[PDB]
């Protein structure tokens, strides 16, 4: 009885980071920073009315430790979003 | 009890919810396993309703509710009841309502929340209003656009831990080199300088000035001669100068000087051996005996170098200014290179001209030796405060932070002392039974003196000129008295209320500065010898000494229009006073009410120097009490050119607790007055216009007149009183023992 | 731009470009459990407070009179 | 095994105050006394062993909302412990706090007092140590001294003792500070060499033979020294003090409290009358007149912000459009402004001693010429006039060719500024602002061309004239020398732009800043009879010259039909300044003698 | 927190009363102070 | 000021949630029937007017201090019958997203919480007579204020409890002025086991046991002016801790406190009504009252006015309420302002309420 | 996750100087208030 069109937007992104110190006159490339975080995006769409519309959400993100100093960090965040307009 | 029967609230904008989970795993094994992941449900509401529309054509909404908004004033709700005009009830308001008031000792509110009704009994109308006040006053004064900001600092306040002379001799040439500025008796001129601090941040980046990371050693006493008027004892620290020094007394500051000379290290006769190179054997380092790892000098090990932006320097003078003050154990090494004529001096050792960092031997990492050399430095703080050693004396006391100002201007800056022992005088007195020194010279008097010619900041005219006893304003040099960009005063001496003022009051040779016990008494009133010779809290145990005061104001103008200090200040609370005369707000001032900018349009007041009050309601606030704001006005009309009025205010603040401390003070204050407004037509002064020579004019000639008196009746409000009595707390020792 | 951090019972302020005027900091009562009017930095550290209660708001006053709100965890 | 339930550094707001208090001793770092200054909790030590800590009555814990749950705040008292081998005779240990407090709109101030023996110590009797607040502008010249003898709360029983007993009324200290006020004037009639003062150079009206009544509180002992100001108070000090002869005391005081009540809330009145008056376009009159009396103030203002001077202003402004005086027919606008006004300012505390009203201390002066030196010092006077004729030029015609030379190219502003003044600071105050001005701006309307697009030039007299005579407060006979600061100078700058050619473009602008030294003797010494309309037309020596040139080029080499794809476009900017030196530089005279021109930049 | 919570195996009750091992609350050492619901109640000794 | 205070878990569940409410001084048990009658009693959902109805609801804290940290409320009820009703609500109290920046590099990954407490609760209200209406409702209350450090345990603290309500609704009675209709209503709330916010049995806290007593009158004008007035009246089910004392000194207290938190919750509220040393009068004291008045106009515009009582001794939350109320077609707005009357500032001061509520679809008649 | 390291105040060096303040407290079964710098003993007599 409800008719309506999925939009879905899906975005992923890897990101890699890494600071190098290295001594010219003996092999000492020391680790200095770095990042190795990945998160993924994805929304999906649902016009139930006019007024209503309804958003499913799903955010994944890992960042791995490149140095001790950084913990690995996971954060997940998924639900719906309900938006009604006047 | 309406007009009609229909209902047309119509809502407008839109409601979002959010429901959903969050899941975070963060992998710190220090943590315990129950904290090992973070499951919680995610709830959100981010309402953005609109409300507008009428109920039976009496009654008007406007409502606006949003989530997202400012702290509290920007979520308005108006309920407006506007029955006939033949009810005594003529409005009657609920929610966001104001209270405007035509006078001038009484002022009305406009950001409240309450109740407001009006009444009409014939010809005489009573406006009531009982509500909670959003906002605050706020005044701000003007003087030639800019808005004016007063400044009171004490002696001892002077900027700390951020100002240091690059050596001795530096400091010891600072006051002779002042005597006949803003003609500086100095060839000096610092043409590189090199600053090193104790890393703590450890961050590698390329983007800050690259990764320039180096093993530190800083010097004490590294490029000091002697001092003619200075005993060695007071410029270097180490225990013996028997065959230390190998230039003459007056040479400047440079590495040749002693022999610390990193350039000499370990070559025939130097105090220093290639240990000093290695941390780890940076004690075996010299070659003297009696050396302490914090005395003689300091150690880095991954010393970071500060890039141009975070300290600036005086090239002339030989001082430099930190960005960031160091008020902790923090390390503070330099080196620098400048010039006297065709002369060059260095007294550090640079990264161009420095050993290299790292020297390895060997083929393999299992026959390979790696030598980390450490740059030679001179010290300007050390690890440990010791105030008896010379790198104390390095630090500068004589620079003052004018508070909040940031681009000073000459004729927008005003600076004077005053002695305020206890009210501020701006001469200084003999103690009784002496008299200040007979006969002085005309740039040591201090009888009958301004203070600012007694700490040597006026000899100068407007135009930097000498005058014979100045033109009685501060001497504004950029490069000597004044730090334009930072908006910092420097006196033209280094101890302007110790050596300076002890040395105006000296009557003989048997009185020493150093010698606190030959003071001729009224050095010992006035010489303030431990705001130097101590730290800031260790003088304040010299409680009777810190009675110099530098006050002055300055103006901070920035772009066209008085600032004034608050955004989105409500239609209507603004009140412009030029000289007891309040000023028209579509006349002599304009308002811009989104920035805060007030702009003047009388082209009488704009070129005038006088003095513009703006008075203006705030209500970008947080943490106050609550503001309970009631009263009523009466406006009985006698004819239709004679009102009178009879408003009559209560303001209360509720207080947090029932302790009010000092400052924090809440108040009940009443206010009530009367008022007249006559204002009539006069066509005889029209007919008297059209007798002068070329007058045809026909606009009428109009006479206006306004009488208000006020009565105010202060008190403070029952919550916070103890045992029947309105009490303020100096101290409950409740905030004590941090 | 602002980025407010705790380290080990320490605040740290970190307003980039822009000088703080103003800091307070409040517990999530309303209560004020420090103050200062004197800052005028574009770093601050706030070493002279310690409250252990977890959730704490830092409001800061810039020299343009923009207010900056943070909420942070006392760790 | 050993469990910290808690374990921190603890730092106080209150530092212990090293150095001598008494002149009979001079030595603070010896006789092996152990000074300690901590805090008692509520929270903390409501077991503690000699005596546990209780509120004062009448006092109750703060109670705040956390989270829908009611938090009872802690109650905290300043704990003093002397111990080791306990204070001398006349010795006191103290600690102390810089402030900003004015209590000038209170009547009392009050603290709680407790003081008890140290366990396994000699039992400490009653009003043999003294707790005393001494608060000022310092500790060792310019105080005020309360003390009072404290009766130690007896302990060896039971460790929890009622708060009536914990903090006996006895031992609270209630003062007046209107009793201060009395003291204060009273040591003004003691010189600092009488007998009538302590070895300290503190007065006590209680020790003083020939006063009656001592310093009028039975329970406290008053002490004064220097002139210290209640109304703005920079140094607070609590400590204790002994009075036991021929022993060594030890115990611990609380002190809890600290207040000011009894507000001072008498109010105050205001009157503003406004005249406001127009003639047919051609003149308008407003006049105001105000009149405020101690005590009045905003609705928002708190005991301290609310008025404490009788104020007394007028102020007339007048506006004339002179230039209707001349016929329509040639346009002249000459605006007229006039403003007029002066303040009457009378404190309500004489500025000098800050804390006394000025009407008491007037009356309590008995010397006539003290009494006008006293009345006249403290009057606050400002007057303000300002003569405006900004804006004058002459309106066009409506069907005329505008000319280069015509008159109605100019525009003419002159301003006239002047305030007096005198105050407590200041005894003779003139500034004096006097700026001239005249505008030209003309554009013109249509080998190379070498006609003018427009012509721009103006030029400004600026006078600023300021004396400053700073007065003397103790007597109105001579008062300070007058300082005298004067700016006059003589502005002017033009500029043509050109359309020198269709593509070339010229613009070229000069400023000028000259000063006038016309009122300099021949050595650096201003003159005193020096008017600011003295030489108003005089041109002085150069201070600042600027010179720009802007340069526009196209590059018109698409005429040629081989570089028509060009599209060139140059911008040339020159600028110069010259800046005259201080005389500092170019009269510099070395030790030697010799005088040197250091030049300009 | 682990040993007072979900006893690990091994971790008896007895383990977990001895003035050395117990968990303190706040209101044994401080029965004076007022804590908001949902907050810290237990005491985190420093042990040695 | 505030005198041995009852000390329960979760406080939040107190709090008024919903702005209509609010309005009236924070009462519920005997208003007529809306979408928000869950928190204050169940049993009329089986009197409302729509079939079915969905609402939100906004109550901020600290408004001027910061923003998102609020309470906020969706009720959703449907009665299936003329006599049966199903009713689902969730109350949230967050502050929202906050960043756990360690360090102060602006690129470093953050750790973000969002402490939070949560009740969902769900209710089956039945229409025994035309008059008289039950409910009973099943909540799962859920706390996770605490936020994880090395040394701190934020593991959730969780605990389930029961509502048992009654709502009575007389049909419309004709007087001599105006033909009125009456209302009451009860509401034992929060009835389970202690929560253990330390996961710990020995450290529990009890349940904010509450019964709310009530009863209300509707003047009905011209059949479409009216004006409801109800009263309301609260009681705790937890039991006083002790005070000063009632059997060394602080012997004497810890074992008082000993006894007070050995108390089972079923047998804690028995232990109510009494544990104290005084008479009826002294005991009325422990009973928090509020009256409150509501004036609608066709139904559709509502002005609310409400006064709030607690003891001075016990929490002393005391305050007056404003509330209107505006329905377009099918949407209702509310809100709310709290003007405060008590020593101790009232966290709410100074804050708007909003309300929205959906109505759709079939209408019942009302009796 | 931290490295042990001879470096406690984190400035990259390793001090080695030993220049403190010393303070001692007996710890043995009588001690009471007013010695050894105890300033307050609580008793707890029956723990849960
Ligand atoms: C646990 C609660 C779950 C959430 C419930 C959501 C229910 C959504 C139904 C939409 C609705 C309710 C208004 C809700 C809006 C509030 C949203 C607030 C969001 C806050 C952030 C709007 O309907 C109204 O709103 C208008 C919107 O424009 C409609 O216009 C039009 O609207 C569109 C034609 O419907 C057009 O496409 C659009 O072109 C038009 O404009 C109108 O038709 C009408 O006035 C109508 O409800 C009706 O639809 C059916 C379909 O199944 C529902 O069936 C029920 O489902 C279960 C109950 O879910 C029950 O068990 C079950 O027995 C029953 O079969 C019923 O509900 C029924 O009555």
């Amino acid at each position: 009885i409800i008719k309506s069109d999925i939009n879905i937007k899906a975005d992923f992104s890897l990101r890699n980071n890494e600071t190098l110190v290295r001594y010219l006159d003996y092999d000492n490339n020391q680790l200095a920073a770095g990042q190795n975080i990945w998160s993924l995006k994805l929304t999906a769409d649902y016009s139930f009315s006019k007024n209503l519309t309804a958003i499913f959400y799903y955010d994944h993100s890992f960042s791995k430790a490149v140095i001790s100093t950084s913990f690995p960090l996971t954060n997940i965040r998924s639900g719906f979003t309900l938006r009604y307009n006047f | 009890i309406f007009g009609s029967n229909t209902i047309d609230v119509k809502p407008t904008g839109s409601v979002e919810m959010d429901l959903g989970v969050r899941y975070t795993k963060q992998d710190n094994p220090a943590f315990s396993p129950r904290n090992r992941s973070s499951l919680t449900f995610d709830f959100d509401q981010r309402i953005s309703m609109s409300l507008m529309g009428k109920i039976g054509t009496r009654l008007e909404v406007n409502a606006n509710y949003d989530t997202q908004s400012t702290f509290a004033f920007q979520n308005l709700f108006k309920l407006a009841y506007t029955p006939s005009e033949d009810d005594i009830i003529q409005k009657v308001e609920v929610g966001n309502v104001s209270m405007p008031l035509n006078s001038t000792l009484i002022r009305g509110a406009q950001s409240l929340f309450g109740v407001k009704t009006q009444l009409q009994f014939g010809r005489t109308t009573i406006t009531g209003v009982f509500s909670e006040q959003k906002s605050q006053t706020k005044s701000v004064v003007a003087e030639n656009g800019g808005t004016v900001q007063n400044f009171d600092l004490y002696a001892l306040d002077y900027d700390n831990d951020r100002h240091f002379f690059l050596s001795q001799y530096f400091r010891n040439k600072y006051d002779v080199s002042l005597k006949n500025y803003p003609f500086i008796d100095s060839r000096v001129q610092i043409t590189r300088l090199e600053v090193w601090v104790t890393n703590k941040q450890n961050r590698v980046t390329t983007t800050g000035g690259g990764n320039n990371l180096r093993n530190i050693i800083a010097l004490q006493d590294l490029g000091e001669a002697q001092v003619s008027g200075v005993p060695d004892n007071e410029v270097v620290v180490i225990s013996s100068t028997a065959g230390f020094f190998n230039n003459p007394i007056d040479s400047p500051t440079s590495n040749t000087n002693n022999k610390y000379d990193p350039a000499t290290i370990g070559q025939a006769g130097s105090f220093l051996n290639s240990n000093i190179r290695e941390i780890v054997t940076a004690k075996s380092g010299f070659n003297n005996t009696n050396v302490s790892e914090a005395t003689d000098y300091s150690v880095l090990e991954n010393a970071r170098k500060l890039t141009t932006n975070e300290y600036t320097f005086n090239p002339q003078l030989g001082y430099i200014s930190l960005q960031q003050r160091l008020a902790n154990d923090e390390i503070l090494a330099v080196a620098f290179e400048y010039t006297v004529g065709g002369k060059v001096y260095q007294v550090g050792e640079f990264g161009s001209d420095g050993v290299d960092a790292t020297v390895v031997t060997g083929n393999n990492s299992s026959n390979q030796a790696i030598i980390t050399q450490s740059l030679v430095l001179k010290m300007l703080k050390s690890n440990l405060t010791n105030v008896k050693n010379p790198v104390w004396n390095l630090m500068m006391k004589n620079v003052y932070q004018i508070p909040q100002a940031y681009q000073i201007k000459q004729d927008d800056f005003r600076l004077n002392i005053l002695y305020t022992d206890p009210s501020p005088i701006n001469y200084i007195t003999p103690v009784q039974g002496s008299s200040f020194p007979p006969n002085p010279a005309p740039d040591s008097k201090v009888e009958q003196t301004p203070l600012l010619n007694v700490f040597n900041l006026d000899r100068l005219n407007y135009n930097n000129d000498p005058q014979a006893g100045g033109d009685g304003f501060f001497d504004y040099i950029p490069g000597v008295t004044v730090d334009v960009q930072n908006g910092r005063v420097i006196f033209t001496t280094k101890e302007p209320f110790g050596e300076l003022i002890f040395n105006k009051l000296q009557t003989g040779a048997g009185e020493s500065y150093n010698d606190p016990t030959t003071y001729n008494a009224n050095q010992q009133k006035y010489v303030f010898r431990n705001m130097y010779r101590n730290t800031q809290a260790g003088a304040l145990q010299d409680s009777d000494k810190n009675k110099f005061l530098l006050r002055g104001k300055y103006k901070s103008s920035g772009s066209n229009g008085i600032p004034i200090g608050a955004f989105n200040v409500p239609q209507g609370s603004v009140v412009v006073t030029a000289a007891g005369r309040v000023l028209v707000e579509g006349i002599d001032y304009s308002v811009d009410y989104q920035l805060g900018r007030v702009q003047i349009l009388d082209p009488s007041l704009q070129a005038s120097n006088t003095p513009i009050e703006v008075s203006l309601e705030n209500n970008s606030i947080f943490g106050q009490q609550t503001r309970r704001f009631m009263g009523f006005n009466i406006e009985h009309k006698i004819s239709d050119k004679f009102v009178i009025g009879g408003t009559y205010l209560k303001m209360t603040e509720r207080p947090f607790t029932q302790k009010s401390t000092y400052g924090q003070e809440s108040v009940n204050n009443t206010i009530f007055g009367f008022n007249g407004n006559y204002s009539t037509e006069v066509p005889f002064l029209t007919r008297l216009a059209n007798k002068l020579p070329n007058i045809d004019t026909d606009v009428p000639s109009n006479l206006s007149i306004r009488g208000e008196v006020a009565f105010l009746r202060p008190d403070a409000p029952k919550a916070s009183d103890f045992q029947g009595e309105a009490t303020i707390y100096v101290d409950d020792f409740e905030g004590s023992q941090s | 731009s602002f980025y407010v951090s705790v380290k080990d019972k320490t605040i740290k302020l970190n307003s980039t470009e822009d000088v703080m005027r103003e800091v307070s900091i409040f517990d999530i009562s309303g209560k004020l459990l420090y103050n200062n009017k004197k800052v005028e930095n574009t770093e601050f550290q706030v070493s002279n407070f310690q409250s252990g209660n977890q959730v704490l708001i830092v409001k800061v006053t810039l020299d343009n009179g923009n207010i900056i709100t943070k909420k942070i965890v006392f760790n | 095994t050993v469990r910290f339930g808690a374990l921190d550094l603890v730092r106080g707001e209150w530092r212990r105050y090293t150095g001598t208090l008494d002149a009979n001793d001079q030595n603070p770092d010896d006789d092996g006394v152990e000074f300690d200054v901590a805090a008692v909790n509520i929270q903390e030590n409501g077991t503690k062993c000699p005596v546990n800590y209780v509120m004062p009555p009448g006092v109750q814990r703060e109670q705040l909302y956390n989270n829908n749950t009611v938090i009872n705040q802690n109650e905290q008292a300043l704990a003093v412990r002397i111990g080791g081998a306990g204070l001398q005779y006349q010795d006191s240990r103290a600690v102390f706090k810089n402030v900003s407090v004015d209590m000038r709109q209170y009547k009392k101030l009050k603290m709680f007092l407790h003081a008890e023996s140290l366990p396994n110590q000699p039992t400490l009797e009653d009003d043999e140590m003294v707790g005393f607040i001494r608060f000022g502008n310092d500790f060792t010249q310019n105080f005020y001294q309360v003390e009072i003898p404290l009766k130690v709360t007896k302990t060896g029983g039971s460790c929890s003792i009622s708060p009536d007993l914990v903090w006996m009324d006895d031992n609270s200290i209630d003062l007046a500070l209107d009793l201060l006020t009395r003291m204060k004037i009273k040591a003004m009639s003691i010189d600092i060499n009488s007998s009538k003062r302590d070895v300290n150079g503190i007065y006590y009206p209680d020790n003083d033979p020939d006063l009656e009544g001592g310093d009028g509180d039975g329970k406290l002992t008053l002490g004064i020294k220097g002139n210290p100001n209640f109304g703005l108070v920079r140094n607070l000090m609590v400590g204790v003090k002994s009075r036991a002869d021929h022993k060594d005391i030890k115990g611990e005081v609380w002190f809890n409290e600290l207040r000011l009540a009894d507000l001072e809330n008498k109010g105050g009145m205001a009157a503003i009358l406004n005249v406001d008056t127009n003639m047919a376009d051609f003149a308008t009159v407003s006049a105001t007149g105000r009149k405020s009396t101690i005590g009045f103030g905003s609705l928002e203002q708190g005991a301290n912000e609310r008025d404490r001077e009788d104020v007394q202003q007028y102020n007339i402004v007048t506006n004339l459009n002179l230039g209707k005086l001349l016929p329509k027919k040639w346009g002249i606008n000459l605006p007229f402004n006039y403003a007029i006004g002066e303040e009457v300012i009378t404190p309500e505390y004489d500025p000098f001693n800050q804390d006394i009203k000025l009407d008491q201390l007037i009356r309590e002066t008995t010397d006539q010429a003290e009494k006008d030196n006293i009345r006249t010092r403290a009057i606050d006077y400002t007057k303000r006039k300002s003569i405006n004729f900004i804006g004058v030029r002459k309106d066009r015609a409506p069907e005329q060719k505008p000319h280069v030379y015509d008159i109605e190219n100019f525009t003419f502003s002159q301003s006239y500024n002047q305030v007096e003044r005198h105050d407590y600071e200041v005894a003779d105050y003139e500034d004096e602002q006097s700026n001239s001005a005249v505008n030209y701006a003309y554009t013109f309307q249509p080998n190379f061309n070498y006609l003018p697009s427009n012509i721009s030039f103006n030029t400004n007299i600026l006078r600023q004239s300021n004396r400053q005579q700073f007065r003397e407060v103790e007597v109105e006979g001579i008062g300070l020398d007058p300082l005298y600061r004067r700016n006059f100078a003589f502005n002017y700058q033009y500029g043509f732009g050109f359309n020198l050619t269709k593509s070339l473009k010229l613009n070229y602008s000069a400023t000028s800043n000259n000063i006038v030294r016309n009122f300099l003797n021949d050595d650096n010494s201003p003159k005193e009879d020096f008017n600011i309309w003295d030489d108003y037309l005089d041109i002085g020596t150069p201070n600042q010259h600027a010179q720009q040139l802007v340069l526009n080029y196209d590059i018109p080499i698409n005429k040629i039909p081989i570089f028509g794809f060009v599209k060139a476009s140059y911008s040339y900017t020159a600028d110069y300044m010259w800046q005259r030196s201080s005389t500092a530089f170019s009269e510099y005279e070395d030790p030697n003698g010799t005088v040197y021109d250091l030049g300009n930049t | 927190p682990v040993f007072y919570s979900s006893k690990p195996s091994g971790i008896s009750n007895d383990d977990l009363s001895l003035n050395t091992t117990r968990r303190i609350y706040s209101r044994e050492l401080y029965p004076n102070t007022d804590i908001a619901q949902g907050q810290i109640q237990v005491v985190n000794t420093l042990d040695l | 000021d505030i005198e041995r205070p009852i000390t329960t878990g979760v406080p939040f569940l107190l709090v008024a949630a919903d702005a209509r409410a609010a309005g009236l001084g924070d009462q519920g048990v005997a208003t007529s029937s809306d979408v928000f009658s869950q928190q204050w009693n169940p049993a009329k959902y089986a009197f409302a007017e729509d079939a079915q109805g969905l609402s939100i609801s906004y109550t901020p804290y600290l408004t001027d201090l910061a923003n998102d940290i609020s309470l906020g409320q969706v009720t959703y009820y449907n009665k299936i019958n003329d006599r049966s009703a199903f009713a689902g609500s969730f109350r949230y109290f967050g502050f929202g997203g906050i960043e756990l920046r360690q360090t102060g590099d602006p690129n470093e990954p953050t750790r973000e919480v969002n402490p939070n407490e949560f009740a969902l609760d769900g209710s089956y209200s039945l229409k025994l007579s035309e008059t008289f209406s039950m409910a009973v409702a099943a909540r799962y209350i859920r706390s996770n204020l605490k936020v994880a450090t090395e040394e701190i345990d934020a593991s959730a603290a969780g605990s389930f409890a029961v509502d048992v309500a009654g709502f009575y609704q007389s049909e419309e009675i004709a007087y001599s002025d105006f033909n009125g209709r009456w209302r009451a209503g009860f509401n034992i709330q929060n009835l389970g086991p202690k929560i253990s916010y330390d996961h710990d049995d020995l450290s529990a806290n009890f349940l904010p046991a509450n019964l709310r007593v009530g009863g209300g009158f509707d003047f009905i004008f011209d059949d479409y002016n009216k004006l409801g007035v109800s009263l309301e009246l609260t009681k705790l089910l937890v039991p006083t801790p002790p005070g000063p004392g009632t059997p060394s000194q602080s012997q004497a207290d810890e074992a008082n406190y000993k006894k007070y938190k050995d108390i089972g919750w079923v047998s804690g509220i028995f232990k109510s009504f009494g544990d104290a040393p005084g008479g009826f009068s002294e005991e009325l004291k422990e009973i928090t009252y509020s009256a409150a008045a509501e004036y609608m106009y066709q139904d559709a515009f509502a002005m609310r006015l409400g006064y709030y009582h607690e003891s001075p001794m016990k929490g002393a939350k005391q305050f007056f309420s404003l509330g209107a109320g505006f329905k377009y077609s099918m949407i209702k707005v509310d809100v709310s302002y709290l003007f405060s009357a008590s020593k101790v500032k009232n966290p709410l001061e100074n804050t708007l309420r909003f309300s929205l509520t959906f109505n759709f679809g079939d209408k019942y008649e009302t009796y | 996750t931290l490295p042990d390291v001879e470096d406690i105040n984190r400035d990259n060096t390793m001090s080695t100087i030993n220049a403190y303040y010393e303070y001692s407290i007996d710890v043995k079964p009588g001690m009471q208030v007013g010695e050894n710098y105890i300033t307050d003993i609580r008793e707890v007599t029956n723990v849960d």
